[PDB]
């Protein structure tokens, strides 16, 4: 566990085979307020690479780079560079499918290449995500039960204290806890970069290698993606 | 534009 | 006539040793064309032009060889109209409507990609029966429903329908609920995909909500984009 929270390992986003020798692998981070696309560019061609630039298609959460890609030295054959690209969420918005899809165009001196990758939604959980208890109860009551979606986190053996701590490290806050007949119930909140609040109730059972995650959100389409995030945080 | 090659940049 | 995008420089001269290609796509009387302007910015004359498309999402392929017989002189340009069909080999592209192209002349072979606006692939026979619309809209899982905003549109419902009809997007029903207009629309792609749409127009809201349902929901953003372009042009 690290400050900033869970970072997935880099995955190959653009194979050298699809980009005339250019290989790009990447991941996303959220560190001290700022979001980054952390990439490694590798030149697997026999000629050097220059004139690098990046653009993102419009996307669900308005993600966009905050600065141009600035690689001021030519990327030599077989050379590899780490690139940290700061991002913000004030860019143009277009609904993606899947919801967290990000389409990226990368140009060098050779051509323009395209790829997509999936933004893990945890990088879009804001620090300001701790709901007031009074507001949680009222909001949970009001939100129609049509919006409630349930998930199972399976093969998890952490206690309620450690679950709470790991989730808090990722801006998911536990604002209340209730213990009824061997079962821990954690009431939790988080908030995304676009203002959407998600309310969670997490239930922990003994003899049960799996927890029940119940999510309520006025935009319920995000819920399944929030689940995948919880699972990753608690399995890692 | 997005997807229009060199014209994207 | 439907929406035609302004030509864009698909191939700048400095990337193709003097060869510059400007282009757009058109759909005229049931025929698809790649409309290109070839300019010779080199010092040498150009001959032996030929074009090839890589496999692509919608099976787009030229219906004939490019056939430029007359040589192209330095600083001279020609406007070419290349007829296309959708019976070619298929491969899913990223983004979906990106097309990889190679153009050859006497100097070298050059590679570029361009954007196919999906309206050129909207077929004339795209008016759905109301009965089938209603049953299909209900049956398609709501997880396949995607919603977009057409922002700061200054068009009334009737101009919206007419513009869209000129692009083979059919309004099959128009319903008023509590002041709010709801336009129910259909279109079909050259590959047989039907898209169902509901456009909500609320008086006092210049932002219209477009809801799309399709059994291939991945096409939706591209439909929205050309839909937006049609109403802004």
């Amino acid at each position: 566990m690290a400050p900033g929270g869970y970072v997935a390992p880099k995955a190959v986003w653009l194979p050298a085979v699809k980009a005339k020798g250019l290989e790009i692998s990447g991941t996303f981070t959220h560190r001290q307020g700022h979001i980054y696309m952390e990439m490694n560019f590798t030149n697997k061609a026999l000629q050097h690479m220059t004139d690098f630039a990046i653009q993102f298609n419009k996307n669900s959460f308005g993600v966009i780079p905050s600065t141009p890609l600035a690689i001021h030295t030519p990327l030599m054959p077989n050379q590899s560079i780490d690139v940290s690209l700061p991002l913000n969420t004030l860019g143009p918005v277009m609904k993606m499918e899947p919801l967290n899809n990000l389409q990226v165009a990368v140009k060098n001196n050779i051509d323009v290449f395209y790829f997509s990758c999936l933004i893990p939604l945890n990088v879009l959980f804001v620090e300001d995500g701790k709901m007031e208890r009074q507001v949680f109860l009222a909001t949970w009551k009001d939100i129609p039960n049509e919006n409630e979606l349930q998930f199972q986190i399976k093969e998890c053996h952490l206690n309620a204290d450690t679950v709470s701590s790991k989730l808090q490290n990722n801006n998911v806050y536990t604002i209340a806890k209730r213990n009824v007949e061997g079962q821990d119930m954690l009431y939790q909140s988080l908030k995304l970069t676009n203002g959407i609040w998600i309310l969670a109730e997490l239930r922990i059972q003994p003899g049960n290698p799996n927890y029940t995650l119940s999510l309520k959100c006025r935009a319920p389409e995000v819920s399944q993606y929030i689940y995948q995030v919880y699972d990753s945080i608690l399995k890692n | 534009s997005f997807g229009d090659g060199f014209a994207d940049f």
